[PDB]
């Protein structure tokens, strides 16, 4: 069981430390009990030709809760995260993902010059989907992916993953509203199978801020 | 394989990992073989025996 | 043979991984032939 | 061998990352901003990290052609974050004495500075998952606190009446590298020094 | 897992020290890492209507290997023997498996005088099949065939059966081109069954040859 | 008199072991390709050893004449093995930072760089009884180990209206020299720097 | 007497450790009985006009024998050899026999430009002949061809010679197929002689690879 807060998650069926570092406050307000919850995010329909998902953070969670009203009201943010994802399936369907947390995720698009706006890259609690999911959206290589801090979702064997992001950053805090450190990616790589219907297992994720710190309140 | 297109000699071992991602009902054997630099890479399951 | 139920695919798969061991060992560094070939290239001048 | 992999062995690597033929009779000089972005080469394997905290050792390697040739002095005058870049070459910001000119000749061996490390923040940010500007015109993949400077090499000399080419080659070496959080080495080619986007 | 050698078993789901036996030593050369391997036969299609198989060993592997070398050119041979049997079935397939070691298993042709020849019994790694395996084709029974060492792979149960067989002779060494000391015997008891289709569950036989000796080099 | 016979004092030499003129106006530079088996003074005193383990210390000595002598700046890249040789004067693999370079002038003191011990084995075979190739096309007495490199040395200079040659003269002196296994001096003479044909 | 493995020799009328160096094993797999044997060759017909023999080693044991099938199984191999020449003469006979062992004797041929090829350096059991014996087919002198190491059968004092090869490489393992560090070169320097027939004393070479070591299996 995960209980951060008043969120509470009755998990049924792993720590990656990522980096080998447990987020600790910096050595500004602490917001212990009020933003150190699950914000569940909405489950994410997992059919057999998806290609992937990404959730940047905390771009995430800049809507939701008190974390929410916490980024639109401070100016710096200082928090690590811990990522609980779990894609229920059953001992019949079969798949692998990638459930990796890229730090400075910095996408590029597909056959053009431009840069990334503000629209492709800070969706929110909606999330993203890989254009190109071999190549991360970002011209590198998803075999190689798993230098980043990640676990693996192998429907055989878990349903589950749990990643215990630190406060990524060169700088001790940053903005919410323009920079997101982490990239939650979950990439299916061998994707979803089931001869007698074209299932779903629907990928829950769910983002719960460590340690939290803010300031610059306006 | 990136790394080491840095470098020109390479020395050490290195270490597969076969991970399988089919259901969790799914049995059957499988015979990964590793075969040294020299002669001819098996062909049959029986050469790879050995 | 793969043996797989009436419900579950028939078709499975397998993924590959490789490491290095903690002996491996490197040297002579050159340039990686991978990458070889810019837009507003010259903007760093500008 | 686990020594010629060492991130500092690794990396400080007196490699070209600029090289601008400027003619003498940008307007008879070149500024460089300095960025690791230029050459793909430096770029991919400085691309496989995220966070780097290097001193530049930036070594300007003058030549020089005609159309006898001339023993000329040349300032390299490097031009940090805030403060102002020239436009021409006999502007009043060559003269500024606080940028950290060097001023070397063409027969001299090639002037060298160690540019220290100058990000606002702990690390350059190599890869940046943010924005620049606080309105949605601000540029994607851009630090502000990224910036190196500005390298600003002119000829000191006045007009001669003579005609030819200076060709210089700037060599950065990073010192001192402590690097942070790998990446997957970049397989699809670049298309543009601002930003990852592939083909 | 069963590692002898270079040849390993990663075995996922008993032994049956064939008389309570430990295959020692003669108290000769003895290759301990060149032929103590091992040698997995073919797996067989076992589908419901499957009598049974037989190898005689060491029948079986004197084409095969390492072993199947020192078979064709030296002269005796003192080994034990290790047979792992595994049965790899679903949750929903059924059946029994005698997986029964046999010593000295001088077989009966049916319905004549005529002893079987040196092709109906010296088979090698293609192994047999029970042309009546209620009586074990030697006119005795199957029912009283737990005498012998055996193992029951039920799918219900286990997968897999071990059979730790010894040196079984009253010669010290003996001929393995002539004499086969002991008979792996796998008789399906409860036929396969299951309704949706009329299933394959392919049995896997390895054969390590324990404490190799032998002698009389040409 | 028993200190002059050591194989250090024997073998380090500062010997010529290469020397191309190369016009300016190989295309217009010269690689050498780094052997022992240029020039037959030094050679036989390389193949009186079997095995010979030495870092080679090479200095480039670069002359000039017209058809006022040009203050030119050189380069002297070594490409070791594996890394690719430049086939024109202005490719990109003179911009290459892993490789060795060293850039000097006609008017300075000669360049001179320390290459290390570069083979993959203990030693080099300065006899190899066997073949390079795993086919029968494979060459013989060619070590696939015994590869020092490549000495690649153009001028860094843009087209000048003068057209010139440059003569450029590469000694090399062995260092750290340890040798193994003696062999008879070889008294007929060569017929190839290949091989040990005999006439 | 010599005896290494199975293959004996009484020989019955004084070591040379080449370069005073004993073989030892690399400080992989290490056949000490099954190769550490005396692979006897043809004894060569020795008449007046003989100009000599070559056998590069291991290239004359490459198709014989155990150490014959680990040169064409095994990869690399690591092994000194002990060549034990003799040339059994009678009290009648004169002659000089330079029993020289050359590292890494690569050969020129004569009057052209173009090197060896695999034909005119690896022939096998039925070794060499030198075709200018006064420059060891290599433009070097036989004279000074004492630097190596070497032993005299001078049929006036003794019909025997044992030179124990070490180790000798650059690398710790190499290429048997391809690479051949020692040369046993036999040369008569006074050639044969005895007026009343046209005699032959052959010469008998016996070559047992010491301290025989292999990696790289198939």
């Amino acid at each position: 069981q995960l209980k951060l807060g008043n969120s509470a998650i009755v998990t049924q069926e792993n720590y990656c430390c990522a980096y080998g570092e447990w987020p600790n406050y910096l050595p500004p307000t602490q917001p212990e009990t009020a933003t150190d919850r699950f914000y569940t995010l909405k489950s994410v329909k997992w059919e057999t030709g998806s290609t992937g998902w990404w959730w940047k953070l905390p771009d995430a969670l800049n809507n939701i809760g008190m974390f929410g009203q916490n980024v639109q009201h401070h100016y710096l943010y200082r928090s690590g995260f811990l990522i609980h994802v779990q894609c229920n399936a059953t001992k019949f369907h079969q798949g692998a993902l990638l459930v990796v947390a890229i730090p400075e995720h910095q996408r590029g698009a597909h056959n053009t010059n431009t840069s990334p706006g503000f629209d492709d890259i800070m969706k929110g609690e909606e999330g993203g989907t890989f254009n190109h999911p071999y190549v991360l959206d970002d011209g590198t290589s998803l075999a190689c992916a798993t230098i980043f801090p990640h676990q693996w979702i192998n429907l055989r064997t878990n349903n589950s993953a749990t990643i215990v992001l630190p406060w990524m950053n060169a700088a001790p805090m940053d903005f919410p509203l323009r920079h997101n450190q982490w990239t939650l990616a979950i990439i299916p790589v061998v994707p979803l199978g089931t001869r007698t219907t074209s299932s779903m297992v629907p990928i829950t994720v769910s983002i719960a801020p460590m340690c939290c710190e803010f300031n610059g309140l306006r | 394989g990136n790394i080491s297109r840095y470098y020109t000699h390479w020395s050490g071992s290195l270490e597969m990992t076969f991970m399988f991602c089919g259901s969790f009902m799914a049995a059957g054997k499988l015979i990964l073989c590793y075969t040294p630099p020299g002669g001819s890479c098996p062909t049959t399951r029986e050469t790879a025996m050995l | 043979n793969l043996i797989v139920p009436s419900e579950s695919s028939d078709t499975c798969s397998l993924i590959g991984f490789i490491a290095a061991k903690d002996d491996f060992s490197l040297r002579l560094m050159r340039d990686s032939p991978d990458i070889g070939q810019l837009h507003a290239a010259e903007a760093a001048y500008q | 061998g686990v020594s010629e992999t060492l991130v500092e062995n690794f990396l400080s690597r007196a490699a070209l990352v600029s090289k601008r033929s400027f003619e003498y009779k940008d307007k008879n000089f070149f500024k460089w901003t300095i960025n690791t972005r230029s050459f793909v080469q430096l770029r991919r394997k400085l691309e496989l990290f995220t966070y780097l905290r290097f001193d530049a050792e930036i070594t300007i390697l003058t030549t020089v052609a005609v159309n006898g040739l001339p023993d000329l002095t040349l300032q390299a005058m490097f031009v940090p974050t805030g403060a102002l870049t020239p436009e021409k070459q006999d502007s009043f910001h060559w003269q500024s004495g606080s940028n950290a000119s060097v001023f070397f000749k063409i027969s001299d061996p090639p002037a060298r500075i160690t540019i220290p490390f100058m990000c606002i923040n702990s690390a350059y940010s190599v890869f940046y998952d943010g924005f620049a500007g606080f309105e949605k015109n601000g540029l994607y993949g851009i630090n502000p606190a990224d910036t190196i400077g500005n390298l600003c090499v002119r000829i000191v000399n006045e007009h001669q009446p003579v005609g030819f080419t200076v060709t210089v080659r700037v060599y950065m070496k990073p010192k001192h590298i402590k690097a942070w959080a790998p990446r997957p080495p970049r397989t699809l080619p670049y298309m543009s020094i601002a930003n990852a986007n592939y083909k």
